[PDB]
């Protein structure tokens, strides 16, 4: 059952995960967590307008976020709270370049409304001798709950389903986030009925659990990167991009 | 590209086709006619009255 | 639309078809392409040594294109009367009607008789044509690049003048294009430059400089025809013509 | 002997050093997406010699070529080393646009992230993407014009900086092996743009 | 066969011509002219990359051009020479707003290469008592022909197929323009092998034939508007829009 | 091993084969050997009598080998530009890839 | 074995050289020699050419060009693969310089 035979190639098998032209991989098995059953398409109920996914480009993975995780980080410490659909754009805006520049995100420049499920992978290269752990947790409509600040702690998120990332295994955390929201659609821009909280769905967040621990002379820190597929989507409400406006800086 | 090692033919050149001959004899030419196999044709109204 | 015909007003009784002279002359002419395969003058020159050419050197070069080389009346001092007078020629004239072509070319170069020297001919597809200018014969001089010399990989053939002083070449179509431009080519895209001539033919004598002098100012006619595989594409109307018999007399 | 038979052979073409300290944005290389990848030798000769992948050499005999290439990557590293890096591919870069690059703009085009942990090697497969069904040779016989550059360019950035254990070296050798892809093919035969090292001698025709 | 019975509705039948969300119509029968048989898809031969048409947005009609045609215009007078794929963008740039702003044109901001057939409608509201005529003529790769300046006259274009527009009938001129070019693909931006003449295919052009004629007190001028569907297209060569650059002003 | 391929990372959609230009140019090129049969320059010289040669005498000699003769740029005074410039040539270039030949 | 072209008829011979070696197959890279036997193990042999011209006439022939060509003659078979030695780029070659 064992008998390692490491080769020049290395040894272990590598999972693939192709989408469009983007392709990305891990050695480790993903720690998936799925908050909800897959969404129904819902265009039927609220759009005469031409409606279309752009899976050829929308489904490409893209790096919304990345960061160091030093051992210095205290136990219950968030590293990130990504409102998602916003941060896909907010990140690009953080790169200080237009939404149109990225193939993934152009339709938002045009379409008013949007719906669709999201996918989030959270890769990491923690060294094996490093020890710590991060939980990842999507939370719908987080903004709408004012008491969230209280809940926003590992004990809180732990109660709902959540991905885990041991520093030791350097495990990847896959994360399905099927669309759910009070309204079926998220506007890509200011809308006659609302403006504020544009293109929010709530936020993914990554409270630290176990802080990195190591021999004092060991590799002090660690790094994490997050990609986001945007699969079974649908766009609608054709409009000039001129109407579109930059995402709130957050 | 097999080599063709077999012996070449061995003729005798001459500079001109026979003149006096004029019967059962194909007579090669550089036709200025455009068609490779074209030939003068006589319209039924232009038919050779005289043999 | 151009070809629409709103209302015919026939007066004509049916006229018997000639079948394009098939009825008379025993041959059809409706098929323009076969006419295209009759050879035409493509260029003309007197050989003109400059540098004491090494055997490697191409004597001269030219783009190989159906459209015909940019017309050469020749100098006022030395008109090439056939272009000065017999303007253009058929094949280019028909080339005028289309914007694209794909296919091959035949050439059948005729060397001067008096020389005995063996003669080599490179084909260089690699060369891009550049601007309608220099769509013409060129006498290569001092070697700099490998342009001025015989080259390895390029396909080539060698006539022996002593055996015969007329080579009969066939130029393959080689382009990474659907099909090439057919009108006079001003260039634009750098890539567009490759998209015209089939390549670039070049010719060099093996004569040493001591012998090369005999070859000076010797005529070299060139011919061409479209080689069966040729295919013109998109229709284009003709640019305005110049009447030939309307051309001025030499005047006493 | 066969074009594909040769083309289907890796040659070492490059030797990136990959230190721990490299920034996540840091580039490692950006060699062009053409068979004619280079590897200069430190020939003191005025005519410096160059290593080539066999595919580049065989390509040199042809005016045109097309199809995918392949770059096996061998991250010569202990299992304990861990890292991550993009190896993206931008179609249609002119040299002015050759710069301005980062891994992030690179992400806009096709790319592949990879995670060094257990298996320490893989093989990227470069796409053939051009307006042109084939592609003209990069160089040519000694004749600078008619030497069109590569359609597109490869890149490789350190998507996640290396995190070695203290008991292992911070630097990690990486090797890059070009090879003709299965799709790869050439067509028109012309003068090779290359010469053997057997006689690296040349004579300028100065007139002086 | 006759017996007019004009109603409050008017009288004559109106042809439709829906595409995407765009829809447009004429009273008159279009004067179609089709330069070439429909193009083969050709992605097969030159793109490993993800390749996709965006018919949901690319096929929308859009107003690339418009202009007055006064009686003052002399017989053989061009009113426009539209290089097409360029002018679709050049026009928007003429509106002084980004290519991303228009839903039709966003993919060009991203994709490097493009192929696909074009459609051009040339509507007009010449008054019935006005008399004149315009020919419309696509011409491939016009730029590449230096002698075009000579040919560029009604006698010239007349020899090839061409749409006609009587001022009298106020006839619409429909115009198929299937893709053909030396290379199968047109780059959307500067490309390693070429830069100049970017995204050209040659030009449509509208030499006047008969100048408007009328009673001197009649409606002196006329107007023309041009729309362009972009149907069986294909895009490829994904790229940052940052690489994309503004079209030559023309 | 050289030809091993640890892990493919395909992005490519299938690309149509040209059959080595058979699809376009009407002829395959994959078979290198047929290309090998196209002729190449092998040598070049100006004849140079020394002794008053008898009819018996060979004018000159050379080894007959596929590899190609040792390259002759020629003298600085008299370069053979084709080797000076158009270095080597195809057949030797392919000969570079093999350690043996028969034929 | 030998053959005689007649220049007056034609000035280009078209030879074919048979493989004759008491070897499996010959060396293919540049040959430094080693074994005395190894010396036989390369070239197919040694071609040689001579005019029948007498010395009185031979002078015409002086400094005349003689090109030679070759191709592998179908039966040729390369064997063991070997990687390439380093190349020298051709368009990189220096200009003659004015």
């Amino acid at each position: 059952m064992d008998n390692p035979n490491p080769g020049p190639d290395g040894e272990g098998e590598v999972e693939l995960e192709k989408d469009s032209n983007v392709v990305l991989t891990t050695q480790r098995d993903p720690s998936t967590s799925i908050p909800a059953p897959v969404s129904v398409k819902w265009s039927r109920w609220t759009s005469n307008d031409v409606v279309d996914d752009y899976a050829t480009i929308t489904s490409r993975w893209y790096q919304i976020a990345e960061f160091v995780w030093s051992k210095d980080d205290p136990f219950d410490k968030e590293l990130a709270r990504l409102i998602l659909p916003r941060a896909l754009l907010s990140s690009i805006e953080a790169n200080s370049d237009a939404i149109c520049d990225v193939p993934n995100t152009i339709p938002f420049k045009v379409h008013a409304y949007w719906r669709g499920d999201m996918e989030v992978r959270v890769q990491i290269n923690s060294n094996k001798f490093q020890v710590g752990q991060l939980q990842a947790t999507w939370y719908y409509s987080d903004h709408e709950n004012l008491n969230i600040s209280s809940k926003r702690s590992v004990y809180g998120f732990s109660q709902m389903d959540h991905a885990l990332i041991s520093a030791s295994a350097s495990n990847e955390a896959k994360l399905v986030i099927p669309f759910k929201h009070v309204y079926p659609f998220l506007p890509t821009r200011i809308v006659p009925d609302w403006t504020t909280g544009i293109l929010d769905m709530g936020a993914l967040n990554i409270r630290v659990i176990a802080p990195l621990r190591m021999s004092a002379t060991g590799p002090t820190t660690c790094n994490v990167v997050v990609f986001i597929k945007l699969n079974n989507s649908e766009f609608t409400g054709t409009s000039s991009g001129k109407f579109y406006a930059s995402q709130i800086r957050a | 590209n097999p080599s063709y090692q077999q012996s070449p033919r061995h003729f005798v050149p001459t500079g001109m086709h026979s003149l006096a001959l004029g019967t059962n004899l194909v007579e090669p030419l550089h036709a200025l006619r455009l068609d490779a196999a074209g030939t003068t044709q006589h319209p039924v109204g232009c038919a050779p009255d005289e043999d | 639309e151009e070809s629409r015909n709103t209302t015919v007003l026939d007066t004509t009784t049916t006229l018997q078809s000639s079948g394009f002279g098939r009825a008379f002359f025993g041959e059809a002419f409706n098929d323009l392409k076969t006419l295209m395969r009759r050879y035409q003058l493509y260029g003309q020159l007197l050989l003109s040594v400059t540098t004491d050419k090494d055997i490697d050197h191409c004597m001269f070069t030219f783009p190989c294109l159906p459209q015909g080389l940019a017309l050469d009346i020749g100098s006022a001092g030395s008109p090439h009367e056939i272009f000065n007078r017999c303007r253009d020629g058929i094949i280019p004239l028909i080339a005028s009607g289309y914007r694209f072509y794909r296919g091959d070319l035949r050439y059948k170069i005729v060397f001067p008789s008096n020389v005995n020297s063996n003669i080599w001919v490179q084909h260089r597809p690699d060369r891009r044509l550049e601007g309608w200018s220099a769509a013409k014969i060129v006498n290569c001089d001092a070697v700099s690049t490998g342009q001025g010399v015989y080259n390895h990989g390029y396909a080539s053939h060698i006539q022996i003048t002593r055996v015969n002083n007329v080579i009969e070449l066939e130029v393959p179509f080689y382009n990474a294009t659907c099909y090439n431009y057919l009108q006079a080519f001003n260039a634009s895209s750098a890539a567009s430059s490759y998209a015209v001539s089939l390549g670039e033919i070049s010719v060099g004598f093996q004569a040493t400089s001591d012998d090369i002098a005999s070859i000076v100012n010797k005529p070299v006619t060139i011919y061409y025809s479209i080689g069966d595989g040729m295919q013109f594409s998109q229709w284009v109307g003709y640019q305005p013509m110049m009447i030939l018999d309307q051309l001025p007399a030499p005047v006493v | 002997m066969t074009v594909s038979s040769i083309a289907s052979r890796y040659g070492l073409i490059r030797r990136v050093q990959w230190k721990k300290d490299h920034a996540k944005g840091s580039l490692l290389l950006q060699l062009d997406a053409d068979p004619f990848v280079e590897q200069r030798i430190e020939g003191t000769n005025p005519i410096s010699l160059y290593w080539f992948a066999p595919v580049g050499v065989v390509s040199s005999m042809f005016m045109q070529w097309r199809g995918s290439l392949e770059y096996r990557f061998d991250i010569i590293a202990s299992q304990f080393h861990t890292g991550r890096l993009i190896v993206g591919y931008v179609p249609g870069l002119t040299a002015s646009l050759q710069l301005q690059m980062d891994y992030m703009k690179l992400k806009s085009s096709s790319y592949v992230v990879f995670d060094l942990q257990e298996s320490n090697s893989f093989t990227f497969e470069v796409p053939y993407v051009s307006y042109r069904p084939w592609w003209v040779r990069k160089y040519g016989g000694n004749y600078l014009p008619s030497s069109t550059d590569a359609p597109s360019t490869l890149f490789m950035y350190v998507q996640v900086p290396l995190i070695p254990m203290e008991a292992v070296s911070d630097t990690i050798d990486i090797n890059v092996y070009v090879r003709g892809g299965s799709s790869f093919e050439v067509c028109v035969p012309v003068q090779p743009s290359l010469g053997l090292n057997w006689n690296t001698d040349f004579i300028l025709r100065n007139d002086e």
